[PDB]
RNA sequence: GCAGUCAAGCGUUCAGCGACAUUGCUUUUGAUUCUUCGAUGUCGGCUCUUCCUAUCAUACCGAAGCAGAAUUCGGUAAGCGUUGGAUUGUUCACCCACUAAUAGGGAGUAGCUGGGUUUAGACCGUCGUGAGACAGGUUAGUUUACCCUACUGAU
RNA sequence: AAGCUCGUAUCAGUUUUAUGAGGUAAAGCGAAAACUUUAAAUAUGUAAGAAGUCCUUGUUUGAACGUGGACAUGAAUGAAGAGCUUUUAGUGGGCCAUUUUUGGUAAGCAGAACUGGCGAUGCGGGAUGAACCGAACGUAGAGUUAAGGUGCCGGAAUACACGCUCAUCAGACACACAAAAGGUGUUAGUUCAUCUAGACAGCCGGACGGUGGCCAUGGAAGUCGGAAUCCGCUAAGGAGUGUGUAACAACUCACCGGCCGAAUGAACUAGCCCUGAAAAUGGAUGGCGCUCAAGCGUGUUACCUAUACUCUACCGUCAGGGUUGUGAUGCCCUGACGAGUAGGCAGG
RNA sequence: GAAAUUGUUGAAAGGGAAGGGCAUUUGAUCAGACAGGCCAGCAUCAGUUUUGGUGGCAGGAUAAAUCCAUAGGAAUGUAGCUUGCCUGGUAAGUAUUAUAGCCUGUGGGAAUACUGCCAGCUGGGACUGAGGACUGCGACGUAAGUCAAGGAUGCUGGCAUAAUGGUUAUAUGCCGCCCGUCUUGAAA
């Protein structure tokens, strides 16, 4: 383009670009893990807490959990047979399709399952998904918590947020002096409905952490028998 | 470089028919239809399997193919409109003085009648564009939705609407009356 | 005028002791054989001490093209020192002979960069041996299968001042 | 951008 | 303006040149300004036509702590307006009265002009032994047309 | 002008060779970058024989002075002027231009040498001209051209081929002052990066925990202010890029992650255009006007034409010859030229 | 008995000058000649000169190309085969010539492209006709003689006058600043 070209927007962040470098190292590392443990699993999380994943990483101080970019994670463990690290390692390869998600451990393997089937935790609206109870904004004042809780422990909500609540959330909010008001109860969601992008905000906004999250593994590969097993536990 | 063609894909959907001349084009639905004279614009539509239609350009230049893409979406904008239509929603805020708004008719003309705007006592009249119906909100007070199947007269209508309202000379960081694009959607 | 290539070889007098000289030989592209010689002796005295009245040419032959019915890619070194400092210029163009491609370069160099013939030094002409090897796009462009392409707003050149016809472009 | 650039270094 | 720092860059072959910024310069408590020092040459005004925006005001707008009123800057804008006066022991300016405003400039005008070039007059000082002029100063002292074109009217 | 003291065998605003010019160097090994061995025109004088050379054989080893004898020819190119003596109209410190150096600054430029034109000069072209290009001024015919042009005025192609420019006063404008750069205006190039270990840009998630890090504090939780800006887990989290709350909260960015998929991003160079400071009566690429130009660079052809050049008719001037026969000052043949102020000569 | 100047008769032009030069139509006017005066066409000649047709040759890589044969190579992969779809073909793998062809090198013979040469031929266009009994250089002819060879002759037609031609004003293509002195350069 001689000209009339995007322009970048020059920032002066600190932080830089990893590169190639990272994608690498973390190379190295699933190779020498697969070969340093004697059992592989890979875990289908699509999206959780950053607090929730150092939990689960802690959890089991005696294994270590490989993420990163999927490609970078395939590659590792072999993309064909011709050239996969492990006897029948593609074929665990092949069944990563979700955000993995790979964790190298010693322990039983009954164990693990039990403990991923049991493990669960909070986690938001997560828009896609069927929505899991109807909520409604109450008919007058809104409050920060959207009236969940008792209105005399909620607070009204703050007046810098309610053009994000005119615009992005689209929902005819007017202003008063001290609070926020909405002439007419407003219904935010539906019990099985589909998500929408607006819907999930808005429910992030108040706060519904209404929605259970538990780790998906699709299977999981035995080192010393170099054996794929499809373990399809929730 | 003068690329030796270039061409973009448009999608018709099934509910509808568009039958395009020399570069006059026209679009047939289920909630009415539309025209464009693109005569200025000298490009070419091909059909290929009945649902889709191909604008390409032989011999264009980076400016022809801006308007190859600017004519596909324009066709695309049509196209939505004659399916899905457009709705547009304007909320009118006042402070002291409420503002009065009536659809008033003289001469099949329907000018939009907004009175006691800020106390002036001066009566603006907004003329309604062609294909563009004007019905006021219930249940949302204070809101009048604009809705039509052409997005430029529907658009124009509604900047229009809102400048007629102008706060002249006052400080704007003050005097928050006026009347706004709440927002757009579609009709369906 | 029309560009041909000629071969030039020059074999700086020997001096006593000094017989059998190098016999230093180039390609130089011109309309004729006076300028090519001029051309040769120019690129000679630039590169080394040697000058045109210590020298002398040994034999000129007219390189035709091996096949002037074949289309051809060819890869182009261009060096031009004007209006700055020389600096390096790598074109790309489709032609039938190398002949025509130089000429096509020269007319390009003209028409846009408002470089003279003789402010341009053609280094290397090389002939593409495979397709996908060329870079630039708008040669790329033609090497498509099945290329075709209309040419619209023919016009008709007409001898006669008035026409009764009212003429219309087809299409 | 040269394709056989690589034959100068091969003649060099 | 001069004297220094830095280099985005150029570059005896990349030591030298060098953009934008930057330090010293010419009583910190709105206090004073009672300096106001040689233009060797005029400027200033009566009537009256046009033109430029580098816009004082009117017209339409944006940005300003624009709550109002009111005020500042900026964008377009020459269509229409930009005034009545004191001061010569000077008047290369100035003050106060209104008005929305009293913005800056060209064509200048032997049409009239007051200061200035001023000629034989005359009076005080300097020079010079003198005729006389000067660092001064004061004072009394052709002019169109009926010829041509230009413009306003009329056969 | 009268001289002929020449029929000049000598001359020259030129070339070649010998010697040099400041040594500009374009090496370079030699004594290992320490030498000049050697290698070239930017800018020039002298010398190129017949009044030249050789022999001899007295004098002053050296060197320089003398008589006598011998040979009538010394590079290219062009040509029939050696200059002085008898003297004689007009004029003498005049304007512009390239080059070499020399002394200077806001910027011009100043002092010198050489080299051309104008004056005294017509003719074609650049619209218009003392210096710009072309160009050897008798009266004529035919033809070919210079420079400048080929849309009209205006004689000649709205010719052919490649590109470049949309300008809300481009362009046809001098090559130089305003001129350093700026355009998310355009065309072509140079140098670096990321890339199916999923390139740029688009949508959603994470953006943690020590931690609300230390000073002040009414309030200071990353985002009013001052020093730090330490460490754990990652694919990643910066004692925080920005919006906002008194205070957090919340939003968002650096990065990373998930969906599509393939070229993308950063700094420069060159070509054209807009800015890069413009007022006074109304007008200027010469005017019309022109936009794949009738604008720009370049190539290929065709044509217009000057008093320029080729062939021929005539007058005159000059020069070489023939001419003993109503005028040898007469007649005939051949060859080259014809500008011009002051001024001189001759014929009318 | 002139002009400057003015009045009458006769001819011509006039849209903010007039006058002049090269060039032609027009009014008016005008000198010319004798078994020769004025204007043209045709034929074949000499010089200058412009534009076409066409033939034979010397050079290139003894042109290269094109084309035939030959050994290999490839895809912007020809036929066939395979995988998915299915409205007879379709998207990608295979397959180096098969139910197309291309490229590289070699072997083989022509022509054309470009330059130049011809003391080769030939058509058309324009200006010039100068000299004036022979003397000379030349060509074809066994010779006699002729000839395109040191400058054009022959034939034909009209008018034998204002027709050509001269003078003049206007008619129009272009050009054209007022002379003299001075300065001799904003030259004004």
């Amino acid at each position: 383009m001689p000209r009339s070209k995007r322009s970048k927007l020059v920032t002066l962040a600190q932080t830089d670009k990893k590169g190639r470098e990272n994608k690498e190292r973390i190379f190295d590392e699933v190779r020498e893990a697969l070969d340093t443990y004697r059992y592989v699993w890979v875990l289908h999380l699509d999206d959780v807490r950053t607090p929730v994943l150092q939990e689960i990483r802690t959890s089991w101080a005696g294994s270590k959990l490989i993420m990163g970019k999927r490609k970078v994670l395939q590659k590792a463990l072999g993309e064909k047979r011709e050239e996969e690290y492990k006897e029948n390692l593609y074929q665990l390869s092949k069944l990563c399709s979700g955000v993995t998600g790979l964790l190298f451990t010693d322990e039983d393997v009954n164990t693990v399952k039990e403990y991923f089937k049991s493990y669960v935790r909070s986690d938001y609206s997560r828009p896609n998904t069927k929505a899991p109870l109807t909520f409604t904004i109450p008919e007058g004042i809104v409050y920060s918590r959207g009236g969940q809780i008792p209105a005399e422990e909620d607070v009204p909500m703050i007046h810098s947020l309610e053009p994000t609540m005119r615009n992005k959330f689209e929902i005819p909010t007017k202003i008063k002096a001290g609070k926020i008001t909405i002439d007419s109860p407003y219904l935010v969601c539906t019990e099985g409905e589909k998500l929408d992008v607006r819907q999930a905000l808005i429910l992030k906004q108040f706060g519904i952490a209404a929605s259970e999250f538990k780790v998906k593994v699709s299977a999981y590969y035995d080192n010393d028998s170099s054996t794929v097993e499809s373990t399809n536990i929730n | 470089m003068k690329y030796i063609q270039t061409e973009q894909q448009i999608e018709v959907p099934e509910g509808v028919t568009v039958s395009i001349k020399s570069r006059i084009v026209k679009v047939v639905g289920p909630r009415g239809t539309l025209t464009k004279n693109l005569k200025h614009i000298d490009v070419t539509f091909t059909k290929v399997n009945n649902q889709l239609i191909k604008v390409a350009v032989h011999n264009g230049g980076r400016k022809h193919v801006a308007a190859l893409r600017t004519v596909k979406s324009l066709v695309d904008n049509m196209i939505t409109g004659v399916t899905k239509g457009y709705k547009y929603k304007m909320r009118y805020v006042y402070a002291h003085f409420p503002i009065n708004v009536n659809i008033v008719e003289k001469d099949g003309a329907k000018f939009i009648e907004v009175r006691n705007f800020l106390g002036d006592k001066k009566i603006r009249n907004v003329p309604v564009r062609d294909g563009v119906t004007i019905e006021f909100s219930t249940n949302v007070k204070d809101e009048i939705v604009l809705s039509g199947n052409s997005v430029e007269d529907v658009s124009q209508n509604a900047a229009d609407l809102q400048q007629i309202c102008r706060v002249r000379n006052k400080d704007i960081r003050k005097f928050l009356d006026g009347i706004y694009v709440s927002h757009k959607g579609f009709i369906t | 005028a029309h560009f041909k290539e000629y071969q030039v070889i020059g074999r700086r007098l020997p001096t006593e002791s000094v017989p059998e000289p190098k016999l230093f030989r180039m390609r130089i592209f011109a309309s004729n054989e006076v300028i090519a010689k001029s051309r040769y002796w120019y690129f000679l005295q630039k590169l080394h001490k040697v000058k045109k009245a210590s020298g002398e040419i040994v034999s000129i032959n007219q390189i035709n093209e091996a096949h002037p019915t074949k289309v051809k890619n060819f890869g182009v070194w261009v060096r031009y020192d004007s209006r700055s400092g020389t600096h390096n210029m790598y074109k790309e163009i489709r032609d039938v002979s190398r002949v025509a491609a130089v000429e096509t370069l020269y007319q390009d160099m003209a028409a846009r960069h408002r470089a003279r013939f003789r402010s341009i030094h053609i280094l290397k002409v090389a002939e593409i041996e495979k397709t996908a090897d060329v870079k630039r796009q708008y040669v790329k462009q033609f090497l498509t299968k099945d290329l075709k392409f209309p040419l619209p707003h023919r016009v008709q050149k007409s001898t006669k001042t008035f026409s009764y016809k009212r003429p219309s472009t087809f299409y | 951008n040269f394709p056989y650039k690589a034959k100068i270094l091969e003649e060099i």
